[PDB]
RNA sequence: GCUCGCCGGAAGACCAAGGGUUCCUGUCCAACGUUAAUCGGGGCAGGGUGAGUCGACCCCUAAGGCGAGGCCGAAAGGCGUAGUCGAUGGGAAACAGGUUAAUAUUCCUGUACUUGGUGUUACUGCGAAGGGGGGACGGAGAAGGCUAUGUUGGCCGGGCGACGGUUGUCCCGGUUUAAGCGUGUAGGCUGGUUUUCCAGGCAAAUCCGGAAAAUCAAGGCUGAGGCGUGAUGACGAGGCACUACGGUGCUGAAGCAACAAAUGCCCUGCUUCCAGGAAAAGCCUCUAAGCAUCAGGUAACAUCAAAUCGUACCCCAAACCGACACAGGUGGUCAGGUAGAGAAUACCAAGGCGCUUGAGAGAACUCGGGUGAAGGAACUAGGCAAAAUGGUGCCGUAACUUCGGGAGAAGGCACGCUGAUAUGUAGGUGAGGUCCCUCGCGGAUGGAGCUGAAAUCAGUCGAAGAUACCAGCUGGCUGCAACUGUUUAUUAAAAACACAGCACUGUGCAAACACGAAAGUGGACGUAUACGGUGUGACGCCUGCCCGGUGCCGGAAGGUUAAUU
RNA sequence: AGGACCGAACCGACUAAUGUUGAAAAAUUAGCGGAUGACUUGUGGCUGGGGGUGAAAGGCCAAUCAAACCGGGAGAUAGCU
């Protein structure tokens, strides 16, 4: 059975990486919320 | 011409191990721990100045630190770079 | 020309192919080629805006001269060529000054013929003139609609336009649709019918043949669910509705032309 | 350690993705390992990844992304030009041997190659954000030439056998060598050369394109493999000396030929078909402005440089995705023997494993198999399941048919081994020799040697010769759908969907239509032989009557009728 | 030549048995269909929730689908238990 998570680092970074979050207003909102909560890892990049 | 300060920084320590000693007594190569950002040319110049020997070529590699386990918490040792610097067949440091 | 395949398999039984032995067999003329990637019917929003488009063979675009504006320089036809992008055939013509160019191939044209454009060209098939200089009653193709813009009417295989009347600055044309229209007399046209008239006689013979041309399957609206199409639903085969498009507009006879800007040029609708 | 069993188109060996120390050494056995554990992918400590040539980085672009100005939008924003990113594609260069406990095309030995910078000599028209060429391209098929590789024979080293025989037509092992450099072959493509002229290639051009003459017919480009060299080397069975028993050191014979042969290479070729088969740079060439005994270009020589990052290990898996050391999933490459059409299948090689609970016993019952008297569908909703058929060659084969089919219809016969035909045939391959020439990787004869089916006749063994594995059940009537396809991931694969074909209808191009407050975009770089929608569904014979109802199309005399006034 | 034929890889999923606190939240075993094409597959890209995509089953859109998931309105409302 082929499961849903098929890892790929390039796709991971392009979809959820830091520069993808910083590219839009809503992504920057995501970053702001995660900074406010105190997350140790903002994005998948780390 | 690299400044002397940079040369005094780049070399950190000689590396001690079986492979290092074998390389010394077989291929006339010393193995050193160097700064993480030292290039081959800087290592070459530094060895030539601070040890007053002539070097043939420098080979470098980056060693990745080991993830270690110390009392409930995960720690990681730091990466470092080591150089296989080959002497010019007549120096014998 | 038109040949039937032997029924050696069920997918071949009904194939009728149109073969032209006169078409070039080599590669096309490289300097007049471009790429055109497929769209899948998707616009720049990424959404299907025309259904039933997708796949098919890769094709390269042939830059065809629809303007025919370099006048007074005779050209000779080198060879007829197959064009994937249209139903008509195209002809490679070599001008006397050394310039090569693609044109639509009119009926009867063949390698070695002379063509020429301009106000002083002889009235022969493949010659281009302003419609002011073409005798009334002639059959023409590749008709311009605005002067200097390039031909836009009667470009598909086997089509042509008839010049029925001339008065002042306008000429009345009979279009293939049976519709009469005014255009300015300064627009250019090419004499004769566009060739490959037997294009309409081909029979694809199998579903794959349509898939080769980039046509995807059509699902009848009556086979859907009500959430998908106005025709959907039913226990068994039920219709009980006036036929409409997927977006609810009635689709058997309702007229959709609404363009008051160009009504002045329409002498009589096709009917 | 010896024996046994299993895989061997994988359960062997590499690479990419993904993981990240699982790699190797010492040590420990609490927890983890479905049991014990001295063991471990477990704990602890140490060690280990070496590049001008491999990859990334880098140059160039695809789909697509972002996008100065711009256009559009209550705001947020959307689209998009110039640009700039983006590989899964294009772009310079390395091989063989040795070596570590763990790396190696990276270290060492030998032998190479690429690009660029400086310097010097020699000769010189150099110059792009521009022009041209090239790069540069499909599917199928057919050979011919080869090689990887294998087999056999020679040669070399060893052997003479636990039980009858084994000095021979006997047994075992080896018989290997690269890139590069020179040669330019089988073969593929293309006429060549010199003048003059020109509405073209945004300007120019000596380049490309076109035209006209003269002359020569052989010139150019591409090209596997072979041969020579690389290589008087390296490697090499085995032997000898040691061993700290794991292995270390020393020495080292032969190293040939024939035949068979790829799905690999010539081949991005050739032939053919229609569904008509990326882009840009590197590269070659042309000039513009400009420079002008300068710069620059070309060649030879010398010298310098080629940074940085990855490199351990797993990788059809106990290390990746599945919560697990989970009978699942996971892209590419390699591809030995005997039989076989074969990458099926059986047994094996190289190599790797026995699947992390065992020991007994030999009840019912369950699971997976084997055989079965007589009968043979009586079973059952139903021949479900099982049993059966099964190969090659030849003979033979009906209704019906759209003339292709049906058809492998049905059915039948032969099949092992040995000898002869023929001390190995038909065929394939092909040495020597001889004769030639423009002498060469040449041409013609020539047939040694090697390899080698199929058939016939005779004999012979068994119950059985397609002996195992492997490998169609067949026929008759009928409903439905023409057919190949598609579908309810995970209870429905069908008569459902699609389909080629048919019809109606819209649409004259700034098309209808669709996405979108809009700008725009798709339709389409298409133009009525086109595009959209709807219904029907190959083909054959056909498709009757009704316009009252509801829709749609046309009309506009009259009635009624909004804002407005 | 062929949406030709027989048949491995590969892609599927017709039948039966097992399993059903499974070896497995859809598999195994023996058979089965396609297997040069409307084929199959790697890498990357695009379409976003009354929206997409759909050879059309209300199928699929991260084990979720007659309207995804996450957070918020929010302690919705609940003549009901
Ligand atoms: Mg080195
Ligand atoms: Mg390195
Ligand atoms: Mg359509
Ligand atoms: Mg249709
Ligand atoms: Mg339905
Ligand atoms: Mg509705
Ligand atoms: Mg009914
Ligand atoms: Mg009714
Ligand atoms: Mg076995
Ligand atoms: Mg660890
Ligand atoms: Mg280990
Ligand atoms: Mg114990
Ligand atoms: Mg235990
Ligand atoms: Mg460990
Ligand atoms: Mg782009
Ligand atoms: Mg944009
Ligand atoms: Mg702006
Ligand atoms: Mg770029
Ligand atoms: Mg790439
Ligand atoms: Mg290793
Ligand atoms: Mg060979
Ligand atoms: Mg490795
Ligand atoms: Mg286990
Ligand atoms: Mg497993
Ligand atoms: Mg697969
Ligand atoms: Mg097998
Ligand atoms: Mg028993
Ligand atoms: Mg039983
Ligand atoms: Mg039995
Ligand atoms: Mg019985
Ligand atoms: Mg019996
Ligand atoms: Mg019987
Ligand atoms: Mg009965
Ligand atoms: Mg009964
Ligand atoms: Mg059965
Ligand atoms: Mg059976
Ligand atoms: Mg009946
Ligand atoms: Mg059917
Ligand atoms: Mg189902
Ligand atoms: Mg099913
Ligand atoms: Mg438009
Ligand atoms: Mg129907
Ligand atoms: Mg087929
Ligand atoms: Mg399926
Ligand atoms: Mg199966
Ligand atoms: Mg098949
Ligand atoms: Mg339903
Ligand atoms: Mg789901
Ligand atoms: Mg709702
Ligand atoms: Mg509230
Ligand atoms: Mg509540």
């Amino acid at each position: 059975m082929k499961r849903t998570f098929q890892p790929s680092v390039l796709k991971r970074n392009r979809s959820h990486g830091f520069r993808a979050r910083m590219a839009t207003k809503n992504g920057r909102q995501v970053l702001a919320r995660r900074r406010a909560k105190g997350r140790a890892r903002l994005t998948v990049s780390k | 011409m690299i400044r002397e300060e940079r040369l005094l920084k780049v070399l950190r320590a000689p590396h001690v191990s079986e492979k290092a000693s074998t390389a010394m007594e077989k291929s006339n190569t010393i193995v050193l721990k160097v700064a993480k950002d030292a290039t081959k040319a800087e290592i070459k110049a530094a060895v030539q100045k601070l040890f007053e020997v002539e070097v043939e070529v420098v080979n470098t590699l980056v060693v990745k630190g080991k993830v270690k386990r110390h009392g409930q918490r995960i720690g990681r040792r730091s990466d470092w770079k080591k150089a296989y610097v080959t002497l010019k067949e007549g120096q014998n440091l | 020309a038109v040949v039937k395949c032997k029924p050696t398999s069920p997918g071949r039984r009904h194939v009728v192919k149109v073969v032209n032995p006169e078409l070039h067999k080599g590669k096309p003329f490289a300097p007049l080629l471009e790429k055109n990637s497929k769209s899948g019917g998707r616009n720049n929003n990424g959404r299907i805006t025309t259904r039933h488009i997708g796949g098919g063979h890769k094709q390269a675009y042939r830059i065809v001269d629809f303007k025919r504006n370099k006048d007074g320089i005779p050209a000779v036809v080198e060879r007829l060529e197959y064009d994937p992008n249209r139903s008509a055939n195209i002809a490679l013509v070599l001008y006397k000054d050394g310039e090569r160019r693609y044109i639509l191939a009119p009926k009867g044209l063949k390698a070695g013929d002379q063509i020429q454009s301009g106000v002083d060209a002889a009235i022969k098939p493949g010659n281009t003139l302003p419609m002011r200089n073409i005798p009334v009653g002639s059959t023409v193709h590749n008709v311009e609609m605005k002067p200097g813009k390039g031909g836009q009417l009667a470009r598909s295989a086997g089509t042509y336009v008839q010049i029925v009347a001339r008065d002042g600055a306008y000429v009345t044309l009979r279009l293939r649709s049976g519709e009469m229209r005014k255009v300015e007399a300064d627009c250019r046209a090419t004499l004769g019918e566009v060739g490959n008239a037997e294009h309409m006689l081909r029979v694809l013979g199998k579903a794959g043949a349509a898939r080769w041309r980039g046509v995807r399957p059509t699902v009848r609206g009556t086979a859907m669910n009500p959430v998908d199409h106005p025709h959907g639903g039913g226990e068994g085969r039920n219709f009980g509705k006036h036929p409409v498009t997927p977006w609810g507009v009635q689709t058997k006879g309702k007229k959709t032309r609404s363009n008051k800007r160009t009504d002045k040029f329409i002498v009589r609708r096709r009917s």
